[PDB]
């Protein structure tokens, strides 16, 4: 469509499939968010990675 | 005009239709995003970080309440001694309330998947021990003895250099997914048992504190998912919050 | 120009936040891989060290033999929309005909959900939250009965004039949004943009909004965010003459097109107050149930 | 090679030989503000090795009694050194920061401190007790400077909220069987490109005593907490006379 | 004006016309009056089996 | 007929909603649009365009008001005086409620931007001086002294053949977009100070006036913008218009 | 607005009618199907027995 | 005195950094300004009265009855622009009835 | 489509993106302006222009 | 806390038994001379 990009996702590195009737797209559906995770940055935030084999701490 | 004609569900307001709505403000733009740090996705992203179990979750003076956070070990004279025991089930109410897992599981319904609980000793390095921890699958009643525990899911513990050992949750079901289980008739969706034993003793030279503590932090592995979004158990507030 | 070697070889300046991790997609949960017995020395995934701060990276297949297993449930009911996008109440106006509150004809709302806790928790999950709304507003009398009264909703944001009278020239409404409508219509619906000067709203604000001293007098503005301070929602029954009917007006709203950023800990005690985290301290509470012993259920 | 560990910046060097690894906050280093993020039009000032540098700010003794402190940021280091100047100076501010939490026992010791960085943390108060008065928290205690505070219900993080869950946020632990140090590399949070130094604290350090701190009867008891930190990436805008608040 | 609100097993079920649950921030809730159609709406297959 | 169902907001009526309507007068024509000079396009071409600044905001009397469009300068016996002060806040109640800038931004509930203060000295040609206009960011209080003034941003203005200075007041905030400023927590939104002082001294010689005024006008520069549209705080009317 | 104009059946229920209503758990997904012996297709199949 | 307004620039007056600058300038169109609905006239039609007390009225089309419109559209000299008319009718109470 | 050029700005020097059921324009929707300025027409009307580093009366 | 603004290092007992202080040239003359109470203090290299 021609619409404006007043939307609050506008330059999400994850693309929604939304539908609308007006011109200024915050006006939209939800839609369908992509399935990327990325649970390291909380779970294992560490400088230097450890393997699940070796210990921890050597 | 054109012929159309209304059907059932005309007028009606339902919470979580996914509609357009005319816009207030036109040609409106919102402030650009700067970049922040620590943004989240997805909700199982907080499920797999690590958040203390109150295994311990006795006390309930309010200047004892830390208190819950931990659970002792201690010099034992003898052979196979209980140490402690829980239900493996996250959105029961017990010891998993106190994690952030246990908190999102009561926005779903059902859930699927391991779970894993990571022991950390925190007594002087001068003591030493070995503990049996135990997963009891479903139908299996609370284990009487060492050698009965020792039937089921398990692993021995050596206090060293790592101060931690994980014990998983394997998830063993006989659905795919488990509603919350509950005293009654949703027992049918309980997870099963843990228990802790003494495998050898906790044994310290002269000069050491004869008791320390065990922490305990649970978290879901990778395969877990859940389903079927509702409202949380409970409602934080009594009357209005002014 | 830079002559000096220090400067050359500076990194003073550099504007890209390297990043340690990468998002990957995972639209179901992860697959069991088959696994058998391991009897050996130096390799040990059950041993770990939490004083790094990081989680257990021991999986089933390394603590007991597993089968296969291919794991087709989905993830997608945890995505912030799945969680979110479902309309729940965040305000409530009394419009009544004999009483202490908003007797005449007319009140004004400024725009906070922290009033309602089953929201409130919801959105405290996070520190930092980007969203457009959709707000739909019931009415009706307090037994629930529909009548034929005609009202007037005026948004008002910070600086525009609020109304003091069911009559006030600001409903004139020339450039405010206004949306009339008849009880016995649907309830109204509109779609709201993103609108703090800020990139995102803050459920916390560590700080003070003004310089100065903060003098005990003064503290009641600890940890308010005037880049929250969306404005008033204003209310009137249309006309010159009081209203025959005793009217409530409750407000429901549903985000869309969320991000959020730096999860919290959970709120374990009552909310008392709104927007500022107060807890009744003689009555702190365990998180959750307590037993008798630790070696009993 | 994950216990031993060198901290160098400016004119000062940390040595531990009993680490635990580093954890860098959400998994993203310190940077200075993009052209793009940015907003405000002046030329920054980027002062460098006078301000990015250890500051070792205060020493806590920790008692088989202690409940926990807290201190807030950047309020700790606003009076403090170069740094502090700068933050006086001018009216925006922003950098990240490594945070290096000091402390040693001995093999015959035990205990476990939970060192955690949460931001924006806001106090609440106890509400009169009844919960029935909107009391709050003074300024002495939403910003306690160096000396910090000391957390009056730990359980509930003085803000209602489980200190549980507090591993949410980056953080490292010191069980003295393990390690006699935390260190923690915060980027700067914030949903604006820069702020007060004054009026803002971005985050909070929590430090708290999670297996209490035991021993014998006639090893060392006094067992001091001691806390070194740096601010990476400073950068201040916005500049005229000096002010303190 | 009417409210139907669906609770699925664990959710808080309303104790009376007034309870807090009816707040239905997750679950979801029709609001229909009855000079309206009737209300209608689409359910998944729900059964953990 | 083909089947829809009505959804929330059927029937409403949202003012700002752009919508179609049927025509009333169909196959209508209107008369042709000529050339017109003076066309304007966006509000913002009129933002840049200067209008006086009413610095002496001071006299009400109706036979006196003209002297709020220019304020005084004259031979001061001494040092580093004091001649004006004001806040740079647009949007806020005072001096800048003269411009065509203010006003237009009463219509806008944020704004962001650099504004610019364009001072013209209107003494005699025979008088000279220096004055030293500083601008204060956010946090600094009003200046006792020209010592803490020039701290901040300034220009030190010399009078001559360029009858005029400009005094640029450059963004500098901490977020993308201020809300109109006001007393309380809204000050938060504060653009800071602008104060005047005497760098050296008014000077004139025998047969000159000893007392001259400086009329100030101010806009906005080309990276101001405004947003979210609302209705002006004043309603210029009491009772019904007749 | 686009001109529609209601025709008769406007606001009807009828229980056969094969239609498409709104979902109530947005983004849901079922458990899924496992095999299951004895799969009817057709009422005729049972005639047959 | 040239009449013109300074071309001074933030760049020239003191040390700047590059900002890059994506505010919008759309919301401050013509249309954006003036595209929103606002009350320009009202009728009554009483049963007991001195005025339009005969059941009719008759209204000569003028906007300059009510301030806030009219202000904004006196900030030009001329205009030239379609319009959009909603008639809102209730009683003198808000309520709806049978008419 | 096919109707009239009813509305108030045909042949305006900015086009519009709009949306209409009828057959005459004005019926039509706002839409959207093009965002095109010329503030120099009000704030730098002189005949003869001066640059910013010169003296502006010489 | 004022020795802590200095040039420093923090050192922490372990199974490397020793750590190094490294006192740098900071002069503001390429050369000392032998620095004494007195003008000739204007040599001194500071203090540890
Ligand atoms: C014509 C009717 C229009 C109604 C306009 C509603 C605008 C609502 C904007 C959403 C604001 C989100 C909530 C923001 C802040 C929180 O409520 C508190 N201030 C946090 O302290
Ligand atoms: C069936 C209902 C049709 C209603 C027709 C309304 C036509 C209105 C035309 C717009 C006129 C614009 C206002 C023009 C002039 C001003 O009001 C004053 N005369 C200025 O002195
Ligand atoms: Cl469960
Ligand atoms: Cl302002
Ligand atoms: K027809
Ligand atoms: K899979
Ligand atoms: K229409
Ligand atoms: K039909
Ligand atoms: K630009
Ligand atoms: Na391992």
């Amino acid at each position: 469509s021609h619409e404006n990009s007043n939307s609050a996702t506008e330059g999400s590195t994850i693309n929604y499939t939304t539908i609308n009737y007006y011109k200024d797209s915050y006006a939209a559906t939800a839609g369908k968010q992509s399935l990327k995770q990325d649970p390291d940055k909380f779970a294992n935030p560490v400088k230097d990675i450890f393997t699940e084999m070796a210990a921890p701490l050597k | 005009g054109f012929p159309t004609e209304l059907k059932p569900g005309t007028n009606q307001f339902l919470t979580t239709d996914d509609g357009v709505s005319a816009p207030i403000l036109p040609n409106f733009h919102p402030t650009p995003c700067i970049h922040i740090p620590g943004e989240v996705r997805n909700l199982l992203e907080l499920c797999q970080v690590e958040t203390i179990l109150e295994v311990n979750n006795v006390p309930t003076n309010a200047t004892s309440l830390m208190e819950r956070l931990r659970f002792p070990v201690s010099a034992q004279a003898g052979k196979g001694e209980l140490c402690a025991v829980f239900r493996a089930d996250p959105g029961r109410n017990g010891p998993w309330q106190s994690t952030l897992l246990g908190q999102l599981c009561g926005y779903y319904t059902q859930w699927s998947g391991s779970l894993e609980v990571t022991f950390m000793f925190t007594g002087s390095f001068m003591a030493t021990g070995k503990m049996l921890i135990a997963y009891t699958p479903p139908g299996g009643p609370l284990p009487k003895d060492r050698a009965t525990a020792m039937l089921g899911t398990h692993v021995i513990w050596d206090f060293g250099l790592q101060s931690s050992v994980t014990l998983v949750i394997p998830w063993i079901s006989n659905t795919h997914y488990r509603a919350h289980a509950r005293d009654g008739v949703f027992d049918y969706y309980t997870t099963g048992l843990v228990s802790i034993w003494y495998q050898t003793n906790y044994v310290v030279p002269i000069g050491a504190p004869n008791t320390a503590y065990i922490i305990a932090l649970a978290a879901a592995q990778k395969n877990f998912t859940m389903k079927l979004c509702k409202d949380a158990s409970d409602i934080l507030q009594t009357g209005t919050i002014q | 120009g830079d002559r000096v070697a220090d400067v050359i070889e500076s990194s003073i300046g550099d504007s890209v936040s390297r990043a340690l991790t990468h998002a990957l997609p995972a639209p179901t949960g992860q697959n069991t891989q088959v696994s058998s017995h391991r009897l050996d020395t130096g390799k040990v995934p059950a041993l770990q060290a939490a004083e790094i701060g990081a989680s257990s990276n021991a999986s089933d297949e390394s603590m007991i033999e597993t089968r296969c297993v291919l794991n087709s449930h989905s993830t997608a009911e945890t995505t912030l929309d799945s969680f979110f996008s479902r309309a729940g109440l965040v305000g409530e106006i009394d419009l009544p005909l004999k009483g202490t509150t908003n007797p005449n004809g007319y009140a004004n709302w400024d725009i906070d959900i922290t009033g309602y806790a089953q929201m409130r928790r919801k959105v405290e999950l996070f520190t930092y939250m980007r969203f457009d709304a959709e707000f739909t507003f019931v009415a009706c009398t307090p037994t629930g009965e529909v009548v034929p009264q005609l009202l007037q909703y005026m948004f008002v944001p910070p600086g525009a004039p609020k109304p003091d009278s069911r009559e006030s020239l600001a409903w004139q409404t020339a450039t405010n949004p206004s949306v009339f409508v008849k009880l016995s219509d649907p309830p109204a619906q509109v779609s709201v943009p993103f609108m703090s000067p800020a990139s995102a709203y803050q459920w916390f604000y560590d700080g003070y909004p003004t310089f100065g001293e903060h003098k005990q007098e003064k503290d009641l503005e600890y940890g308010a965010m005037p880049n929250n301070m969306m404005g008033t929602f204003s209310v009137r029954t249309v006309g010159t003459s009081k209203s025959k009917y005793p009217l409530v007006v409750r407000i429901y709203m549903r985000m869309k097109h969320v991000r959020a950023w730096i999860p919290r800990p959970m709120r374990n005690q009552n909310y008392l107050f709104k927007a500022n985290p107060n807890y009744a301290g003689n009555s702190i509470k365990p998180t959750g149930a307590s037993r008798t012993a630790i070696t009993t259920l | 090679s994950d216990r031993v560990a060198q901290l160098t910046i400016g004119n000062s060097t940390i040595t531990t030989q009993e680490a635990a690894n580093i954890i860098v906050g959400y998994g993203e280093w310190p940077s200075y503000c993009s052209d793009s993020d940015a907003t405000a039009v002046d030329k920054p000032t980027r002062p460098d090795v006078s301000v990015n540098r250890f500051y070792t700010l205060d020493t806590k003794l920790w008692e088989k009694s202690s409940k926990g402190w807290y201190w807030k940021f950047p309020d700790v280091l606003t009076e403090t050194g170069v740094f502090g100047q700068n933050a006086q100076f001018h009216y925006l501010y922003r950098s990240g920061f490594c945070i290096h939490v000091q402390c040693n026992a001995s093999k015959f010791h035990q205990g476990a401190l939970l060192v955690a960085v949460l931001p924006e943390y806001v106090i609440g108060t106890v509400a009169g007790g009844t919960g029935t008065e909107d009391t709050h928290p003074p300024y002495k205690q939403t910003q306690p400077g160096a000396d910090g505070f000391e957390l009056q219900h730990p359980y509930v993080l003085d803000a209602g909220i489980p200190i549980s869950q507090l591993t949410v946020c980056p953080h490292q632990w010191i069980n003295l069987r393990t390690n006699n140090c935390a260190t923690i590399i915060v980027p700067y949070i914030n949903a604006l490109p820069f702020d007060s130094a004054l009026n803002h604290c971005n985050f909070g350090l929590l430090v708290v005593p999670i297996s209490p701190l035991d021993y014998d009867q006639g090893a060392t008891p006094v067992i001091p907490i001691t806390i070194t930190l740096a601010p990476m990436c400073s950068e201040f805008a916005g500049l005229r006379q000096a002010v303190t608040q």
